[PDB]
RNA sequence: CGCUCAUAGCGACGCUGCUUUUUGAUCCUUCGAUGUCGGCUCUUCUUAUCAUUGUGAAGCAGAAUUCACAAAGUGUUGGAUU
RNA sequence: CUAUGACUCUCUUAAGGUAGCCAAAUGCCUCGUCAUCUAAUUAGUGACGCGCAUGAAUGGAUCAAUGAGAUUCCCACUGUC
RNA sequence: AUUAGCAGUUUCGGGGGCGUAAUGCUCUCAGCUGAUUCUCAAACUCUGAA
């Protein structure tokens, strides 16, 4: 799932951690942690992690947030990778600190994205784009 | 007016507090479907009237 | 512990409940002594089914 | 059962078509009851020589 | 090998064991989880079909036969046909996984089946609904042990079910006989104890007074009204527990 | 069978032990019943003969017959009506199979009840034959010919060895040819006992049809 | 059995096989000692091909399956529990 | 027997597991059942407990303090991976 | 050890239309007995292997 990449995937994988990684929600949901249970597409070898997307959907959890939303594995979306990355163009964005948010299985985030989305995740899933007013 | 007279299965719901509520969604498919058996009882309210 | 069934008499023992009654009281005419002897009602009522 | 010790057959004694009785027949505004057979006192002396 | 010796233990544990204890000795025979119960309802298949090994041992594990003297001593026999066939009928068996899953699924059944008398009706009936009662066994998360026999499940349900909540039920027709004029105050007595119909009133003859009282505490409350009027008398039952009267909420 | 594969029971070897007063565990043959069709039907009424017969000595099952018998059994409205049917298998179980069970069949290893003592439990019960010995007959009316050898071509599959049909040139369950088998009637010397016939008796009885007359009748 | 229809797909009762990836039977070699089990590591190998490619079937409209062949060239995972 | 077996009756070898406690470091069947803890748990912990084969100074039950003690779970400075 | 029909029967076993049930007629079953056939037996043989 979903899937729908892009035109290109935008390019090469990049991660801020793979399996076993926190990052915030930024979701009006009241998910409030999203740990990573693995990635899709991630077909994987001998010893490798399923490594976190650049902007891809993964398979994850809500660890600490609401009871309701806690436990039940969930189809998210990341959007910041604080460990950097070279795009298509000469730039290195870097973060504060890893952030997705949890979505649908069409991709579609819930309620509105809180704080910066990088533009490759934007182009890759439009409604990420269309909810939110930063896609930097 | 039903096209082809008495179709009808007689179902039970899940878990113990949603019993009533089968009954009360029972009164809005009334006013959505002419038929259903939830005015005057012969077969019971937990029972469907279609054609 | 009953010699035989009846209704016609009594010792004290046995159910026969019938429409006398609760209509009005003690039964003349038809039998000399209302029923309230012979195989007791509950029983009665399920052997009807049962045969 | 004991006149299932005689056995009514899988297929002929318990047909597909005449299983409309288990979860086709709960249906009572006015009448479905069904009651337990024989009634003669306790259960040590319903059938004690019988 | 120098001093590491492929030992892997003494012979492979991986059959049923059917221990039985008579004469104060462990006896046991070489089957199959599923082949014992199979003889032991019904599926009289071979002898030596359902026992993998038709012989009896002492210790099934250790790999140690018994003394033919010891058999004679206990079950009177020599012949191990005989013997063989007694260990399968009357020794302790170990059951596989699915047959757990069976027994479990019958005790179950027969919680919900001896708890359709006192059945879970919804807001009127609908007098059945034996599939709910199963289905509400365990929304209550409720240990359906195969240990205990199911009608003492069927009392500890009920109570759980009061504090579901959907209240105890268990009603059922005693037509007590009542004599002499006794019987008149006894009626007076028990009106707000328990429900009161097909009443008569009577000082030359019987009294035929159809209550709706407890079934599943009947046998106590018999007791305790015979006391009260003073004098001897009978007050007949159903069986335990039926659903002619209501069982929506009472 | 059910505890081997027939593998082990396809040649004949070791001695003959059977349903006797020294074994007695000996399970019952898996056919007691050997005949199908029309058994009123006379020795006259049915005069054509195929047989079933194997070429190599072999330990026929018990179920094998049995199977074997079911073929021409359901070859019968095929063949065209029960009535113009007789068989008799001719070849009866009478052996039994020894069976030493290997008591390990999930683990754990004997060295104690091995192959000490390590006779066989009689599981298994068996027939021998050679290479030409009978092993299925067929009487009928001369209608049928193409149907049974089709019974016996499926019963082929159903055995064990390179078997063969062959058609008597007898009337089927009888010494007598045809040439003969019309002499008797057309001389009118034959004597009838339902199913079988007798013959009178001159050269098969003398001290006892010396100065008798009833054996003429 | 499979609406129909033995073999599209299965296939009862019965028979013939392969296999040495189960375990037993065995005790030929080693008790003047081959370092016992597992897991990590890593090559290579076999096909009884899971995917792949090229194909043939179907109860194959499509998608989706199911069956067969050629074919071992390349791929055949991350954990929880033990 | 609605029944866990209070209670009665009997038999041996006298007594017949009381209070406690438990799939415990004690439970084979056994990954016992129910519950939680997890995305997922033959692990742990709560409960159940006709307990293969628990149990009262063979000492039973609990537990503060302590422990290069055995097990688990979470935060715990992320080259173990 | 063990299969098959056939024959004489059975008021001596049982049930049908007739007849006292019938074993009498006309059908099947049960048992006995007589004539034949199937297959056969390491611990069987009337017979017999250099």
């Amino acid at each position: 799932m979903s899937k729908a990449q892009a035109v290109g995937s935008n390019y090469r994988v990049s991660l801020g951690l793979p399996v076993g990684a926190v990052m915030n929600s930024a979701d009006n949901s009241g998910a409030k942690n999203l740990y990573v249970i693995a990635v899709k597409g991630i077909k994987g070898r001998l010893n490798r992690l399923p490594s976190a997307g650049v902007g891809d959907m993964v398979m994850a959890t809500v660890k600490k947030g609401k009871p309701e939303l806690r436990k039940k594995v969930c189809t998210g979306l990341v959007v910041r990778q604080r460990k950097h990355w070279k795009r298509k163009d000469g730039v290195y964005i870097y973060f504060e600190d890893n952030a997705g948010v949890m979505c649908n299985p069409k991709g579609e985030v819930k309620g509105n994205i809180l704080g910066p989305v990088a533009k490759e995740c934007s182009d890759l899933w439009p409604k990420v784009a269309t909810n939110a007013g930063t896609i930097v | 007016f039903e096209a082809t007279p008495i179709v009808r299965v007689a179902v039970e719901p899940k878990h113990p507090s949603e019993m009533p509520q089968l009954v009360k969604g029972m009164k809005l498919l009334n006013q959505a479907d002419p038929c259903v058996q939830i005015l005057i009882q012969e077969t019971g309210e937990h029972v469907l009237v279609t054609a | 512990n009953e010699t035989c069934s009846g209704g016609n008499e009594n010792q004290e023992l046995q159910d026969g409940c019938s429409e006398a009654f609760e209509k009005r009281t003690s039964q003349k005419g038809e039998s000399p002594l209302t029923d309230c002897y012979g195989p007791f009602s509950g029983q009665l009522i399920a052997t009807m089914k049962e045969a | 059962e004991e006149e299932y010790l005689h056995f009514g057959e899988k297929a002929d004694s318990e047909n597909q078509a005449r299983k409309y009785m288990n979860a086709v027949r709960k249906r009572k505004g006015l009448y479905v009851e069904e009651k337990i057979v024989e009634h003669a006192e306790k259960q040590r002396t319903l059938s004690k020589n019988k | 090998m120098s001093i590491f010796t492929p030992t892997n233990q003494i012979r492979l544990t991986n059959v049923a064991v059917v221990r039985m204890k008579r004469a104060g000795k462990r006896f046991e025979i070489a089957c199959y989880k599923n082949k014992v119960v199979g003889w032991r309802s019904g599926v009289e298949k071979d002898l030596d079909e359902v026992l993998q090994t038709h012989s009896v041992f002492v210790n099934v594990s250790k790999g140690q036969v018994a003394k033919k003297e010891d058999l004679i001593s206990a079950f009177g026999t020599d012949d191990q046909t005989e013997i063989c066939k007694q260990i399968l009928t009357k020794g302790e068996v170990q059951v596989s996984d699915k047959e757990r899953h069976t027994q479990l699924e019958q005790m179950f059944r027969d919680i919900a089946t001896i708890v359709a008398d006192k059945c879970v009706n919804p807001e009127t009936k609908r007098p059945y609904t034996v599939i709910l009662i199963e289905r509400a066994m365990k929304d209550i998360h409720y240990s359906v042990k195969t240990n205990k026999s199911t009608k003492q499940q069927a009392l500890e349900v009920i109570k759980q079910l009061k504090e579901k909540m959907k209240i105890e039920r268990a009603h059922m027709r005693l037509r007590f006989i009542l004599p002499v004029n006794e019987g008149k105050k006894l009626k007076e007595k028990l009106k707000p104890l328990i429900k009161v119909i097909e009443s008569e009133d009577y000082g030359q003859q019987l009294e035929i007074v159809c209550l709706i009282d407890p079934g599943c505490f009947r046998e106590i409350d018999e007791l305790i009204k015979k006391e009260t009027k003073g004098k001897g008398s009978l007050e007949v039952l159903n069986l335990k527990d039926v659903e002619e009267g209501d069982e929506k909420f009472e | 069978m059910g505890r081997r594969p027939a593998r082990c029971y396809r040649y004949c070897k070791n001695k003959p032990y059977i349903k006797s007063r020294y074994c007695r565990g000996v399970p019952d043959a898996k056919i007691r019943i050997f005949d199908l069709g029309r058994k009123k039907a006379s020795t006259d009424e049915f005069p054509l003969c195929v047989h079933l017969i194997s070429l190599e000595k072999e330990q026929l099952s018990s179920e094998a017959i049995e199977a074997g018998r079911i073929s021409c059994n359901k070859y019968i409205s095929k063949t065209g009506g029960k009535d113009s049917f007789h068989m008799r298998v001719r070849v009866h179980p009478w052996h039994v199979l020894r069976i030493n069970k290997m008591l390990s069949c999930a683990g754990a290893d004997r060295l104690q009840t091995g192959m000490r003592g390590a006779f066989g439990k009689p599981m298994g019960t068996v027939a021998r034959v050679n290479i030409g010995q009978i092993i299925f007959s067929i009487r009928t009316r001369d209608n049928m010919l193409a149907n049974v050898v089709e019974a016996l071509r499926r019963s082929s599959y159903k055995f064990p060895g390179r078997q063969k049909i062959v058609v008597s040139k007898k009337w089927g369950f009888t010494a007598y040819n045809r040439e003969a088998y019309q002499k008797l009637k057309a001389d009118g010397r034959l004597m009838n006992d339902g199913a079988n016939v007798k013959v009178i008796t001159n050269h098969g009885t003398l001290a006892q049809y010396a100065k008798d007359i009833a054996a003429a009748n």
